[PDB]
């Protein structure tokens, strides 16, 4: 529950007005695969 | 610093024909900056 | 499950459009590969059904 | 001092710590392994399959342009292409997967074709003692990154014996060259060669 | 090591050779050997 408030903070930066940004989404796939433990333990394996 | 920024920006529009205003606006920032530079270097080693 | 639900649409809205998968650009079929390999269909065939 | 382009190199990691120099076997089995290298006192390795020469250096947005269409001293932040000496074919990242276990790691091994998209490998610093920008020493430990699939080839601790993955680990590794631009006419470690005096060759359990 | 033998038993102590010149009673390398 706490992680989750993060994860939709991230949603609004990366989506706006229905249309995807592409420098912002570039530089957040990349900062996200660096570090296991921001997915869940499971995928992170069941 | 400054010359693998202006080369990597050569080569960002080395497959372009031609370059906008945009573009020009930028490089002509970035030589003016890089003759201060180069008087600031030969005032170093101009005196003897 | 909101957790994931909230780690799987922001690994949605953060794909790129079918407009740079149409060009030769190499960094959107390299993001796309990224995420199909992070995260498996049949997963997620058996999740909505 | 500082290394250069046209010298062959032996990647090596650190693990009593032990050294693991990343030698490719090539004509078969083309996946890397490891050889154990620290106890030479009681077994020899075989370093025949493990010179990695240096053929091009360039960097980031000029591998661009290339993919899109003597001696240089390589920088950090650049790309390199480290090409087998023995199998004379490049070390690349290839798009399959030997773990089976979903820890999203490719595995490295060798190609012949001369396509630059995964057989480009960019170098990062591991302190903040070097930044990009500054050369290369002899004894630094560096950082590889893969070009098209953006993995570190690093040690992998998870199952068996120690082997080799391009995954999102960062691991040190040292370049040690080997052999430098040697001058012709005076033997050097490591070269193929004869002992005439006749010649001095065994029969054909031909002790 | 005069016969050929195995990698997993040679040793340092087994096989170990030089090159030298003479017996009398007595970056990159030097160019002493041609």
């Amino acid at each position: 529950c706490g992680g989750e408030r993060y994860l939709d903070f991230l949603r609004f930066a990366v989506f706006v007005n229905g249309e995807s940004v592409e420098e912002n989404a570039n530089v957040v796939v990349r900062l996200l695969i660096r570090k296991p433990e921001c997915f869940g333990p499971a995928l992170r394996g069941s | 610093r400054l010359q693998e920024s202006i080369s990597d920006f050569y080569w960002y529009y080395s497959g372009k024909d031609v370059i906008e205003e945009q573009g020009k606006r930028n490089f002509s920032k970035a030589m003016s900056v890089a003759k201060q530079v180069f008087n600031s270097l030969t005032e170093y080693i101009q005196g003897p | 499950m909101s957790f994931y639900a909230a780690l799987i649409d922001l690994l949605g809205r953060c794909a790129p459009e079918m407009h740079l998968i149409q060009a030769g650009k190499g960094e959107a079929l390299r993001i796309r590969a990224i995420l199909r390999s992070l995260v498996p269909l049949d997963d997620l065939v058996g999740i909505i059904s | 001092q500082f290394l250069r382009t046209d010298d062959e190199v032996v990647l090596q990691c650190s693990a009593e710590q032990l050294k693991l120099c990343l030698a490719a076997e090539g004509f078969g089995n083309r996946l890397c392994f490891l050889e154990p290298t620290s106890n030479a006192q009681n077994v020899p390795p075989d370093l025949a399959i493990c010179c990695f020469t240096l053929e091009q250096s360039l960097s980031v947005r000029a591998l661009q342009e290339m993919l899109a269409n003597g001696h240089r001293t390589l920088l950090y932040g650049h790309a390199i292409l480290l090409r087998h000496a023995h199998s004379r074919m490049y070390l690349s990242c290839l798009t399959t997967s030997r773990s089976m276990t979903d820890k999203l790691a490719f595995d490295v091994g060798l190609q012949e074709d001369a396509t630059g998209e995964a057989c480009w490998w960019t170098m990062h610093p591991a302190s903040k003692q070097r930044s990009e920008g500054e050369k290369v020493r002899v004894g630094d430990d560096l950082i590889l990154v893969s070009v098209s699939s953006e993995r570190y080839l690093h040690l992998s601790t998870a199952s068996g014996e120690l082997q080799v993955d391009a995954s999102f680990m960062q691991t040190l590794w040292n370049m040690n060259p080997i052999c430098s631009c040697c001058e012709e006419g005076y033997v050097t470690g490591g070269h193929v060669l004869r002992l005439f005096h006749e010649c001095l060759t065994i029969s054909a359990q031909r002790r | 090591a005069l016969v050929v033998v195995d990698a997993c038993k040679a040793h340092t102590k087994a096989t170990s050779f030089c090159f030298r010149v003479s017996k009398e009673k007595l970056g990159m390398g030097p160019p002493e050997i041609k």
